[PDB]
RNA sequence: CGGAGCCAGCGAGUCUAACCUUGGCCGAGAGGUCUUGGAAACUCCGUCGUGCUGGGGAUAGAGCAUUGUAAUUAUUGCUCUUCAACGAGGAAUUCCUAGUAAGCGCAAGUCAUCAGCUUGCGUUGAUUACGUCCCUGCCCUUUGUACACACCGCC
């Protein structure tokens, strides 16, 4: 599978989220401007690059 | 004693703050 | 008995082991102490 | 041509210092053996969470590195691992224990494997750390699981956990002991077999994220 | 009446005072040279702060530094401590203050842990 | 030159082998028997040259420190004991092992008895033991 | 700034002999109701676990009060780290074998610790799973506090509480004088149209005063305003001895 | 078991009248008597003779039992709930030499002490039902089987619903459980050469 | 400058300085057949009778 | 598969101690059981009693 | 013989039932002597 | 003379927190304008970083060699410059915590001989410190200024 | 423990 | 106190804030006959800077911070008479 | 296992002709006798060895002493054999965020508690969160008054 990096812009507050695990904004580096809401699990700053397998499915809350 | 330890004061200062082949009798004789 | 403590089992001929199976028939008189028991 | 000439005398101490001392003192070896140039991290996202920019001497660093949230991704990767090594019952607090034990652990994958130890454990990092993960998601009571994506200091912190906990399960009381066991499952990993205990975890995680995401 | 200098360092409870004075290069712990320090895997620990600048920065001074108190690493961080504050006190008030604060500038850009002590205790949350 | 210039292997095992290619230190005779402690669970390993060891090392520490005596020497030699179930407590060495090898150091004319007690270096034993350690570094 | 802790400490001795000769008292007084108090909890040295749940019980029990862990913790550079903090009280936990025997009450900037022996605990984390506490800032009440070490023990003791509650503020907290024996207890409650209901929940014991020094912990030159005298010849004849 | 007075007494169907009422359940799924004779079938099966398999129990009460291939069950159903309460009290009994252990209880969940790499089945009755022996030939010989066979008397087997993918059953009869883990022994020993 | 020798369940090593025997290696379970180096000096591979 | 018999004890009850195979020391280990709480409970009787 | 001082008081269910209709009696008087806002 | 930092919310004029953590008194404050961190520096040789928002109140402590004053944070937020009383400027990074240098500045500034001294004209220290830093908006020049004339 | 008491209370 | 400053602060009182005063009582000196020959001298801060008249008034918030300056000939034999002389920070 | 190396800090009311010590000698060992005065963990170098293992010492015997008068139910130490049990602990549950968890010894015995222990002292020293109110709950508010600018604007 073609893995790709995508380096996040914005961690999304006030959203309710699963304890845990944190919404976040990120969009791609194969250009620049489309971007994409995941939620991804660690500790995450503003703009360190994480990976994506799958592309194209937006994220949502976790209830 | 132990109390004017805990209160030392670090910062007191006065003037007077700048500084064989013998037997045992006869080192006495040749101090 | 004069043996080398890792020169193991597979090895130790006959006069080795005739040696110490008569240091341990004779134990007395081979300069061992009251420590035997 | 060019010439920079800055000390005239050949420089002697009273005390004879060792030639390999004196040799590192140009350029700083890890344990006087491996040299932090050369040394790149072939994966991005985990560069600046991973840290071979800055060559030690030894593993030992033992500066305030945990008193901030992010602040345990830039105490170099080794001594995060040879830290993330020390914790068992048996051992806590026995450092320099775990600092001999990762030495005759690089040191015999460079008698083995020669790339140098610490390209070897870098790119073990990157190819052992998952990319996605599974949480439990609440539903009222329904164990259904749900995908996710995991930052990259998670990343290299489930990697130096895998590593350390799948070395101490492969020589617990087996033949041989935790040296020479994360030697040859560091190189596993470093490689990519898919025989190493970590790779079998990442398979494994993100196999299971792949089917219910 | 020859140019001495002392200096103090201390981590945990180990204190190591230095004395560097105008010499011909050796270098002492207990009047043990600095090539036998005890635990054998911190001797580069102990001997960065006379590798990050130099042996020719050494060439010229001598060491001699006791120790006391304080545990194994304790006393090699001790000494690290003592060996990079002295020499840079030493330059400072008997060679050039422009050498002097080239020193700083390295120490404190490998790390100023070797210069000064986080010695304040700790957070009540 | 001296002993403090060398480290502890390479200073006690090359004055063992010296005094091993020397042979001038009567050995007790008892040894091959004892276990330098009450508290050790075999002999020594290596019983065609322990003495001669021991004898270095305490040539060594007799070195840097200055006058020592055999109950001291006791002291120092002991270490733990795993003595059952019960928590550890401190145990001491053997002091007939440590008197044989002073009197053995006595008879050879490297420790000499000082006032306050106590075993001291001597001339002739002082000029030995650094040239050893000279050697080791050649 | 040893000279500053040793000038307001000499003050604070100057203050108390003052006001012991022209008899909320002295120490008190500048923070009698504007600041709320904020209690670190710490046990003794590599505490047991029946100990430690007894802390977090205590924690739970009187609010801003932060269980701060005590291992290696030195306690001169502790209470003074507790200073430059700049909480008010500190309070110590010493047990035997799982039961808590001492709680050192301390009012660190330069005010008095008492000193309890603490007798007869018991833990609700071993009894009773019936939910969390009720956590409201309590209410106080105290049980024939009438001689001047009384009245002394209530004002270090009702001080560590958070000022002014209001009327619905549920539970309350009993200090019971039964012959130099401070019963603790701890209630919530409802108003019945017959009357009242209560409902015991959280720790109980009762706490002797043994000492109370006006230094802080850490000294032991502590000038001793008051201990107990267990070999007189009338020990067991009368209270607050 | 229960505790009765006096000392313990097993929980059947047919070991009394109401206890089942008086624990507060139903009387027509007390049945251990299944789990015996399956358990001592998968024991003498000959693939357990040779020795690739290994027994996890379970309950509903989210315990997990492991039985070694070398147990020697007690032949008879007396002996054997002699036997149950000393495993579900003392959690570890010995063999006859006592240094080796045999039949002891173990942490939760089963997906721990499983292998790394297995596939995982039920007994299924609702099942369009694939032949065992190119089922277990189909796959290769580097992730392991198990099936999560249940000692049900009647119900639905959604226990293992977490985990569990391959809904295969032996047929759409009505079977008995020691018949369906003796088909799959056997499907086992047709597939590795038993 | 130095040489190894396969003895019975006993592989030693010695130096050409001084001719004595420096190291051995005695962890096999039966008879030790071969002894050999690898080119570069650092590793020794001995096979022995178990297998 | 080498097979062994699993050791238990019939009418198993967990409250009663086992089956004691010496009878020489069975006696001793049930009195120097007794004894240890019967010597609890009258030192504990009897401090009450004092308080 | 005599003793030195009172032995610990023992809790007794008399002692917690005067404890607690001396709580409920206070209460019921609404007589807490807590702090006030100033 | 009370070693503390006090905080007000600017939209109720009431007292937020006394915002305690020094161990003696304070001279030089500055938030930051990025993160908005503040970085407090006081006599006890220690510069203090204090993250005051959102549920964490972080502390962070820096220790200088000398006495300090004078404290100013560059316009981006990652850095922070402060003076020292042994006349040095230092400069520490903020999301780290290491120095990245520190210009020595007591030897090129020239206070005055007073009328009422016994001593010389250079080797007093007088004013060789530092009492005031700001740095410029580009992010690279530093202007200070002491007691002293220069 | 105020919830589940002043309902049980009361009704 | 309150109404009774009438009687207490007096020239005994207000000249107990000297600098001289407060340098005895603090033991930096023997006598005033040399305390005022130090801080004319110049040796003496209080707070961040140099004070060389000698009728300063230290205040009650700076009497914790009235000490001897770096690098002065006074604070190099304190330190050389308690052999702790920590000479990376000029004395 | 066997040698070898090496670093702490709290603490300071004694029998001084029988207590505690520095040193000499005796015995493998414990301990004795004669005189003087009043630091583990750790590191290094060698030997096994994946085995109820040598881990492990419960129990039994044999022998040498010290003390309890006189062993007479073995006073405790040491030496050699005897090598039972025991293989990291289910259901669940509790606690914990940095010189912290934890490992390690060393002192003292401070009017309440504590000798089975209690409290101090140092030594070595990590992993993981440092965010979120989604779950469990707890609390507060639902006149903005608080005096600019802005925003909200009937619970």
């Amino acid at each position: 599978t073609p893995v790709t990096l995508a380096k996040v812009i914005k961690v999304l507050g006030r959203t309710g989220s699963r304890g845990g695990v944190t919404q976040v904004r990120v969009e791609f580096l194969e250009d620049t401007s489309r971007t994409i809401v995941r939620n991804v699990k660690g500790p995450v700053r503003e703009n360190d690059i994480l990976v994506l397998m799958e592309s194209e499915r937006e994220a949502r809350r976790l209830r | 004693l132990r109390e004017k330890a805990k209160e030392r004061n670090p910062d007191e200062y006065y003037h007077a703050m700048h500084s064989e082949s013998l037997s045992m009798d006869q080192v006495k004789l040749l101090k | 008995a004069d043996v080398d403590l890792h020169k193991r089992a597979g090895e130790l001929t006959q006069e080795e082991l005739e040696r110490i199976v008569q240091i341990m028939q004779n134990p007395t008189h081979y300069k061992i102490p009251a420590w035997f028991l | 041509d060019f010439e920079v000439v800055e000390e005239f005398t050949p420089v002697v101490l009273a005390t004879p210092i060792p030639e390999e001392v004196q040799q590192a003192q140009t350029e700083i070896k890890l344990f006087n053996k491996w040299s932090f140039e050369e040394v790149e991290v072939k994966d991005a996202s985990l560069v600046d969470y991973v840290q071979v920019r800055q060559p030690i001497f030894v593993a030992h660093t033992a500066g305030r590195y945990a008193n901030k949230r992010f602040r345990k991704a830039q105490c170099p990767i080794i001594e995060r691992l040879t830290n993330s090594l020390m914790m068992n019952g048996r051992n806590n607090g026995k450092k320099l224990k775990a600092v001999r034990i990762i030495k005759h652990t690089l040191d015999i994958i460079n008698v083995l494997t020669d790339q140098n130890p610490i390209q070897v454990v870098v790119d073990a990092i990157t190819n052992t750390g998952p990319r996605e993960d599974t949480t439990r998601v609440g539903g009222g009571g329904a164990a259904r699981r749900q995908a996710v994506d995991v930052s990259p200091l998670r990343r290299v912190n489930q990697a130096i956990a895998l590593l350390t906990i799948g070395a101490r399960e492969a020589a617990f009381r087996n033949i041989k002991t935790i040296a020479e066991t994360l030697a040859e499952e560091l190189i596993n990993a470093a490689k990519g077999s898919s025989t190493s205990y970590a790779i079998k975890k990442k398979d494994e995680l993100e196999r299971v994220a792949k089917s219910n995401r | 009446a020859v140019p001495s200098v002392q200096t103090f360092g201390k981590k945990k409870s180990a204190t190591a005072v230095a004395h560097v004075k105008a010499g011909k290069g050796l270098i002492k712990v207990n009047g043990s040279p600095i090539t036998l320090v005890e635990p054998e895997i911190l001797r580069f620990k102990v001997y960065e702060p006379l590798l990050l600048v130099g042996l020719d920065k050494f060439s010229n001074i001598d060491i001699r530094v006791r120790v006391t108190g304080g545990g194994h690493v304790s006393q090699v961080y001790a000494i690290r401590q003592a060996i990079a504050k002295g020499l840079v006190a030493y330059h400072q008030k008997y060679v050039d203050e422009q050498s002097k604060n080239e020193l700083k500038k390295a120490f404190t850009s490998y790390d100023r842990t070797l210069l000064i002590a986080d010695s304040r205790r700790p957070e009540p949350k | 030159v001296s002993v403090r210039d060398v480290a502890a292997q390479d200073f006690i095992n090359a004055y063992a082998s010296f005094l091993q290619r020397q042979g001038k230190l009567e050995v007790p005779g008892y040894v091959d028997i004892v276990k330098t402690s009450s508290g050790n669970e075999m002999p020594p390993q290596d019983a065609e040259g322990w003495f001669y060891k021991r004898a270095a090392s305490v040539a060594r520490h007799i070195y840097m420190r200055k006058q020592v005596g055999v109950g001291k020497l006791n002291k120092l030699y002991g270490g733990a004991k795993s003595r059952g179930v019960r928590p550890y407590k401190h145990i001491d060495a053997s002091g007939s092992i440590n008197r044989k090898v002073l009197q053995a150091l006595e008879k050879i004319g490297i420790v000499e008895i000082s006032p306050k007690g106590g075993r001291r270096i001597s001339e002739n034993g002082q000029r030995d033991l650094d040239r050893i350690a000279a050697q080791t570094l050649e | 700034m040893l000279r500053r802790q040793a000038r307001e400490r000499r003050e604070y001795l100057y203050r108390k002999a003052q006001e012991l000769q022209d008899s909320v008292d002295d120490e008190y007084a500048a923070t009698s109701g504007i600041m709320d108090p904020r209690i670190i909890v710490t046990t003794s040295r590599d505490p047991s676990t029946r100990l430690s749940q007894f802390a977090k019980e205590i924690k739970l029990l009187f609010p801003n009060a932060v269980r701060l862990n005590r291992g290696n913790y030195v306690m001169p550079n502790l209470v003074d780290a507790c200073k430059k903090s700049g909480t008010t009280d500190l309070v110590v936990l010493h047990e035997h074998r799982g039961v808590p025997t001492s709680l050192t009450i301390s009012h660190f900037p330069h005010g008095p610790t008492a000193q309890f022996s603490l007798h007869n605990v018991v833990m609700r984390h071993d009894i009773i799973n019936a939910g969390n506490q009720s956590e409201v800032n309590p209410h106080l009440i105290f049980d024939n506090f009438t001689t001047a070490l009384g009245k002394r023990v209530v004002c270090i003791l009702k001080h560590l509480f958070n000022a002014g509650p209001k009327k619905d503020s549920e539970r309350v907290i009993t200090f019971a004088n039964r012959g130099d024996f401070i019963s603790v207890r701890q209630h919530v409650y409802v108003r019945t149209r017959e009357g009242v209901e209560i409902a015991e929940v959280g720790p109980r014991f009762e706490m002797r005063l043994f000492e109370l020094r006006l230094g802080t912990l850490e000294n032991k030159d502590a000038d001793v305003e008051w201990q107990l005298r267990r070999f007189i010849r009338t020990a067991n004849k009368k209270d607050y001895l | 078991t229960h505790k009765i007075s006096d000392k313990y007494v097993l929980l059947n169907c047919d070991d009394h009248q109401g206890l089942l009422k008086k624990m507060g359940r139903d009387i027509s799924e007390a049945r251990p008597d299944i789990t015996h004779q399956c358990l001592l079938t998968l024991l003498d099966s000959p693939i357990n003779k040779a020795g690739k398999l290994q027994v996890y129990i379970q309950t509903s009460r989210g315990i997990l039992i492991e039985v070694n291939p070398t147990v020697r069950i007690p032949r008879t159903f007396k002996r054997f709930s002699g036997l149950m309460v000393q495993l579900l009290h003392k959690l570890s009994i010995r063999s006859v030499n006592s240094e080796e252990k045999l039949l002891k209880v173990i942490k939760n969940p089963i997906t721990d002490h499983l292998p790394t790499k297995c596939r995982k089945v039920t007994l299924s009755f609702d099942a369009p039902v694939i032949r065992v022996q190119d089922y277990i030939e189909k796959l290769d010989d580097d992730e392991s089987i198990c099936v999560f066979v249940g000692a049900m008397a009647r119900g639905k087997d959604n226990f293992a619903d977490e985990y569990v993918d391959e809904k295969v059953g032996l047929s759409n009869y009505p079977l008995s459980a020691s018949v369906a883990c003796s088909k799959f022994c056997h499907g086992a020993e047709d597939a590795w050469n038993i | 400058h130095d040489f190894a020798v396969t003895s019975s369940t006993r592989v030693q090593i010695f130096s050409s300085r001084t001719r004595q025997v420096i190291k051995t290696f005695s962890r096999f379970k039966d008879v030790v057949y071969s002894a050999s180096f690898r080119s570069d000096g650092k590793l020794l591979c001995a096979g022995d009778a178990t297998g | 598969i080498p097979t062994h018999a699993p050791k238990y004890e019939e009418n198993f009850n967990p409250d009663k101690k086992s089956y004691d195979p010496d009878r020489t020391r069975s006696e001793i280990n049930k009195m120097k059981a007794q004894l240890k709480k019967e010597r609890k409970f009258t030192m504990k009787e009897i401090r009450k009693d004092a308080k | 013989f005599d003793r030195t001082a009172k032995p610990v008081p023992v809790i007794t269910s008399e002692v917690t039932e005067s404890l607690e209709d001396m709580i409920r009696r206070r209460i019921q008087d609404s007589n807490f002597d807590d702090l006030q806002r100033r | 003379d009370n070693f503390d930092i006090h905080v007000w919310s600017v939209q109720t004029g009431q007292l937020l927190d006394a915002l305690s953590g020094h161990e003696g008194p304070v001279s030089c404050l500055s938030f930051s304008q990025e993160n908005s961190v503040l970085a407090s520096a006081s006599w006890d040789k220690t510069i203090r970083i204090w993250s005051i928002f959102g549920r964490s109140q972080q502390v962070e402590p820096i220790e200088v060699y000398s006495d300090v004053l004078a404290l100013s944070m560059r316009p981006d937020g990652k850095e922070v410059a402060v003076s020292t009383l042994k006349g040095q400027i230092s400069i520490f990074n903020i999301e780290d915590a290491k120095q990245v240098g520190n210009i020595d500045c007591r030897k090129d500034i020239i206070s005055g001989r007073f009328n009422q001294d016994r001593f010389t004209a250079k080797n007093s220290e007088r004013s060789k410190f530092f009492t005031t830093i700001h740095y410029s908006f580009d992010g690279m020049a530093i202007v200070a200024g002491g007691n002293n004339n220069s | 423990q105020l919830k589940n008491l002043k309902a049980a209370l009361k009704a | 106190k309150i109404s009774d400053l009438e009687n207490k602060v007096t020239v005994s009182a207000i000249c107990r804030r000297r600098l001289p005063v407060i340098m005895h009582r603090l033991k930096m000196a023997e006598t005033i006959q040399d305390a005022v020959k130090f801080i004319e001298q110049g040796h003496v801060r209080v707070g961040p800077n140099l004070i060389n008249d000698p009728a300063y008034l230290v205040t009650r918030n700076m009497e914790d911070y009235v000490t001897w300056v770096d690098n002065s000939k006074i604070k190099k034999t304190l330190l050389r008479y308690r052999n702790q002389i920590d000479d990376f920070d000029f004395s």
